[PDB]
């Protein structure tokens, strides 16, 4: 029961010897996400191209 | 400043008695590096106790020391009347300091 | 509009004219305890508008030579009512924070203070010589806050030591650069643009609930990034006002009556 | 959405109009989240560039040292007791990986410890010496740290060990998230105990910021082998790897040097930066 | 047994391997995590943010309060420069000890455009105007505002609302300029000049002043690693 | 084996000490002096470091103790600049020798004193 995934440049295999989970390979393939919650914090939605105080 | 002892302490020969050095949150509390001392009147002091629990060779493993807390503690069991001396606790403040004790007669009766 | 804002919470109520939107720490609002990450298996109290109110903390004197002041957080509300006396007989509880600044001054003052939240604000010792050395009579001072410095200074008097803080101010208390205390929550209370702010803090730890006594969770440091002066020392007076939200206490016990003489 | 490609710069014409993306208000709080095509006449451009080497397990994937720690086999005929070492394992001591840590408040990583072991003799040579054997034995808290270098607790009843023989390639093991919380914290604005009006002094006292005493436990080394005729001095490098690690809160990284396992400061090293001129390019 | 052969790089030690280990704590049941705000994913997530610039840096008045105040005056209009920057993220002294300075220490490559923002802290009743100019490398660096006028540019009008972002665009001869002082890949210079004097009424103070931020887009990235070189350990 | 000085008796001026080990001894390890006045008990002067002529000295005794060194005769001297009446007591040469198990900071090693000189006595 392998593991296959492709490389950004084709494939490589993985495959998880020991049951234990901290055994493994870091696997990289991490997710990203929307800077939203450090960057706009406000309760209201800023509209960029509005002027930012009414 | 000093580390804490008890002035005197007098038992006869056979018994089991201990001799206390209480500290601050520093020396004893946080660091390991305690260690005790042996002064026989007139000569140059002897280490007894080097690490915590840990003997050097020629010393009885009649003594024996023991850490709780603030406050560690050398138990002698079964005294002799060659142990009659002075004895001083010694240890480690945070920061690059050394810290003697104020000291402990201990009299055979 | 967006300026004017009404901020109810118990029968308390804020209403300011010259408000920025307010700030959400971290995107989230203050929770309740989910089942999914409740470790206590006693049942909680929730005193909610007992102690969902807003108290208003000692006012500050802001001078020309004022160089800033900090708070701890639940710290300062220990003495604040219902909320301190569930603080003192509670083992664990866990509580967000609206905290509120303000401060008021005419359209020919200028200047401008960051008002900026620190989870874990941990701050620097007075010895050279003795680290993590600092008492707990000195280190959590209650509604009166602290005061930043702006130099350094140890005691000397080893036989008898202060065992105080001594922040210095652009250091930021601990050691850290001014200029990158903005990646905290924050806002910039500028006295030409906005007389307040708000921010609004979830309950942030490693743990689900936590010992309040022990344990301080946020800190709040108000900074003058520009000094005050007007056409003359001028004082404005800077009013914190903080209101505890989705508070929950566990684990009653005796009262616990800290030292503090 | 992990190792794909930045948004692409839209084309943007002149503009005349009432929409004001250049003016914001920092008071708010908010960061004015614009684009290049917001304010000046970008072209179109396909981007190619990716975040993946920005991320955050790929920012702590490379090992760092944390101990270097020594251990000897004393020459036979001398009295001194051969030193074994033991060693509070922590990672505040070393500079490099403590900064990088206290970029964040709370963080959760799996540790994988790696050994690198090094000797070398202290004398002249008068008979050379074996191949030697050093057992690492992790000493989780409360358990009885060792008197003796043969010691009865050396047995390893329940304790974790590895064996280590000079000259094959360095040894590894990985520890799960060992941490009794549901992180670490890099900080702790508390203290361990509350005095009490109750209490005397000497009680209820306690450190600031030291959230515990033993966090994560002991490691201990020693020469498996008997004493040598000749001295033979090493010394063991101890490298920490965390894995899929997660941080929580982000935090300025520490400018001024630091002194002891708290944030406090030396006196007079508290000059960061230095001289130049406002108008000098 | 199966036949194998050994290659290169058998037996060593990299410090950036991905490799597999056995577990010193067999069956540990790990403690599960909790929905802890503010989890970060990426580190330009923090890039993103705005931080203060410390613009003085005189040998009176530096490592105080007062090198992040840019002191503006309503003296009779001259075409001398307010401030100067180098743009160089990791080694102008200025721009180094910012955030974006500091994730970029430990990066030896970035791209991407930068948010450059200034905060006027005057009166309500003061007004007036600011050149803010970026000038790609390769000329003589602008000393007078007729040579500055001709680059990138932004007139930024002090009224109600309170700050003004010029954003760099991402002018550059390589993909990824490197965070060292290479004349190969400077990043050119910034200053900001009055367009107009700040004019304000009697009963004000005459002197006021400013605070700048550095953040990038979205656009940025980095990617090298290496050791700072801000921090040092003795003994 | 470590050999002290002389014995010296001048009030109120200075007093200079002398202390002189093997060089095994002064090269690889810390030198420290301890005071011992009579039944008061043991007091930590300060600390010389030959193997890097770093020098620590405590707060009771910094304004008033310079320490030196000298690699030709594997010798180190310790000079009392102002002496009170207090200061008459019975003076310590240590080195200290005994390693520790438990790793001090995480790059170090602490060593415990367990050699001790004769000693001398010295009247204000």
């Amino acid at each position: 029961g392998a593991q296959v995934s492709s490389q950004k440049v084709i494939n490589y295999t993985t495959i998880n010897y020991y049951r234990d989970s901290a055994s493994n390979a870091a696997s990289k393939q991490d997710f990203s996400q929307d800077p939203s919650k450090f960057t706009e914090p406000i309760k209201d939605v800023l509209i960029k191209t509005s002027p930012m105080l009414n | 400043s000093a580390l804490t002892q008890p002035a005197s302490v007098s038992g006869s020969p056979g018994q089991s008695i201990t001799i206390s050095c209480t500290g601050t949150i520093t020396d004893i509390g946080y660091y390991n590096y305690v260690s005790w001392y042996q002064q026989h009147p007139g000569k140059a002091p002897k280490l007894i106790i080097f690490d915590v629990t840990n003997r050097p060779s020629g010393v009885s493993d009649r003594f024996s020391g023991s850490k709780s807390g603030n406050t560690a503690s050398l138990t002698i069991s079964g005294l002799q009347a060659e142990d009659e001396g002075d004895y001083y606790c010694f240890s480690h403040r945070s920061n690059n300091i050394r810290v003697f004790g104020g000291g402990t007669k201990l009299t055979v009766l | 509009s967006d300026r004017v804002l009404q901020l109810t919470l118990g029968n308390s109520t804020i209403t300011t004219q010259e408000a920025a939107n307010s700030v959400v720490a971290y995107g989230r609002w203050p929770e309740y305890l989910r089942d999914s990450e409740a470790n206590p298996v006693d049942q909680p109290t929730e005193p909610d508008v007992a102690a969902c109110r807003f108290y208003t903390l000692d006012t500050v004197s802001w001078t020309k030579e004022s160089r800033g002041w900090w708070w701890k957080l639940p710290d300062a509300l220990r003495d604040m009512g219902l909320f301190g006396q569930n603080m003192y007989y509670h083992y664990l509880g866990r509580s967000g924070y609206t905290v509120h600044v303000q401060c008021n001054a005419s359209k020919f003052h200028q200047g401008a203070l960051g008002v900026f939240a620190v989870p874990e604000m941990c701050l620097a010792g007075d010895s050279n010589t003795t680290t993590m050395h600092t008492s707990y009579q000195n280190a959590n001072p209650g509604e009166k806050g602290g005061t930043f410095t702006g130099t350094f200074t140890p005691d000397d008097n080893q036989t008898s030591p202060a065992r105080r803080f001594c922040p210095v101010d652009y250091l930021f208390g601990n050691g850290t650069l001014l200029g990158n205390a903005f990646v905290f929550p924050h806002q910039i209370i500028n006295l030409r643009t906005n007389n307040c702010a708000t921010l609004v803090l979830p309950y942030v730890n490693s743990l689900s609930i936590d010992s309040m006594v022990k344990h301080n969770n946020w800190g709040i440091a108000i900074l003058p990034l520009a000094p005050l002066n007007f056409a003359s020392s001028p004082e404005i007076p800077i009013t914190l006002t903080i209101a505890p939200m989705c508070c929950e206490f566990n684990g009653l016990r005796n009262i616990t009556l800290p030292r503090l003489q | 959405t992990s190792r794909d490609a930045l948004p692409n710069t839209e084309a943007s014409g002149p503009a005349h109009s009432k929409e004001i993306p250049a003016l914001t208000a920092v008071e708010t709080g908010a960061t004015n989240p614009l684009v290049p095509s917001d304010t000046v006449q970008t072209r179109h451009v396909v981007q190619h560039r990716s975040r993946s080497e920005s991320s955050i397990e790929s920012f702590f994937a490379r090992g760092a040292c944390v101990a270097i720690i020594t251990v000897d086999n004393s020459a036979s005929t001398k009295n001194k007791d051969k030193l074994f070492t033991v060693w509070k394992i922590t990672y505040k001591d070393t500079v490099q990986l403590r900064r990088k840590l206290e970029f964040f408040t709370y963080s959760r990583f799996d540790m994988e410890f790696t050994f690198v072991v090094t000797a070398n003799f202290t004398e002249t040579n008068n008979g050379h010496a074996l191949n030697q054997v050093y057992q690492i034995m992790y000493v989780p808290p409360g358990a009885p740290v060792p008197e003796k270098w043969d010691d009865y607790t050396w047995q390893t009843s329940s304790n974790p060990s590895i064996f280590y023989t000079y000259g094959t390639a360095p040894a590894r093991i990985s520890v799960p998230y060992v941490g009794i919380s549901n992180a670490y914290s890099h900080f702790y604005d508390g203290f361990s105990k509350v005095p009490l009006k109750d209490q005397s002094a000497a009680l209820g006292d306690s450190l600031y910021g030291a959230a515990s005493l033993n966090d994560f436990g002991i490691l201990a080394v020693r020469v498996v082998n008997d004493h040598n005729p000749t001295k033979v001095t090493s010394k063991i490098r101890v490298y920490l790897k965390p894995k899929h690690i997660r941080v929580w809160c982000p935090r300025p990284p520490r400018a001024v040097a630091y002194y002891g396992p708290g944030v406090d400061y030396k006196d007079g090293t508290l000059t960061p930066l230095s001289t130049k001129d406002l108008t000098t390019y | 047994g199966l036949p194998v052969m050994n290659t290169p790089g058998s037996n060593q030690y990299l410090t950036a391997d991905n490799f597999q280990s056995p577990c010193a704590l067999p069956e540990f049941d790990v403690t599960p995590p909790i929905d802890i705000p503010g989890e970060v994913k990426n580190m330009m997530e923090l890039a993103e943010i705005d931080t203060m610039i410390p613009f003085d840096l005189s040998a009176k008045k530096k490592n105080t309060m007062e090198m992040y105040r840019v002191r503006l005056s309503d003296k009779p209009h001259t075409d001398d420069p307010i401030l100067c920057l180098s743009l160089s993220p990791a080694s102008d002294p200025r721009l180094s000890h910012t955030m974006l300075g500091e994730i970029l220490n430990y990066y030896t490559h970035w791209a991407g455009s930068l948010k450059f923002t200034f905060l006027f802290c005057g009166s309500m009743m003061a007004t007036g105007k600011l050149l803010v100019s970026y000038a790609p490398p390769g000329a003589d660096p602008p000393k007078k505002r007729k040579e500055a006028m001709l680059g990138t540019h932004v007139i930024w009008d002090i009224g109600l609302q309170s700050s003004c972002t010029m954003v760099v665009p991402w002018i550059s001869n390589t993909t990824y300029r490197q965070t060292i002082d290479d004349s190969f890949t400077e990043g050119g210079y910034i200053s900001v000049f009055y367009q107009t004097r700040i004019v304000v009424p009697l009963s004000t103070p005459r002197e006021m002043d400013i605070l700048g931020f550095v953040s990038a887009c979205n656009d940025f990235s980095v990617r090298l690693m290496r050791d700072t070189t801000h921090i040092e350990q003795k003994a | 084996l470590v050999q002290s000085g002389a014995e010296l008796k001048k009030p109120g001026a200075s007093v200079k000490f002398s202390c002189q080990a093997s060089g095994f001894t002064f090269t690889t390890y810390d030198i420290h002096w301890v005071r011992q006045a009579p039944g008061q008990g043991l007091e930590w002067m300060g600390m010389i470091s030959p193997s890097r002529d770093s020098t620590i000295y405590a707060q009771k005794f910094q304004g008033r103790v310079t320490m030196t060194s000298d690699t030709s005769t594997s010798t180190v001297y310790m000079e009392l600049t102002s002496l009170r009446s207090e200061d008459t007591a019975l003076y310590y040469c240590a080195t200290a020798s005994r390693p520790s198990a438990w790793v001090f900071r995480s790059l170090y090693t602490y060593y415990y004193m367990d050699v001790w000189g004769t000693g001398t006595t010295v009247t204000v």
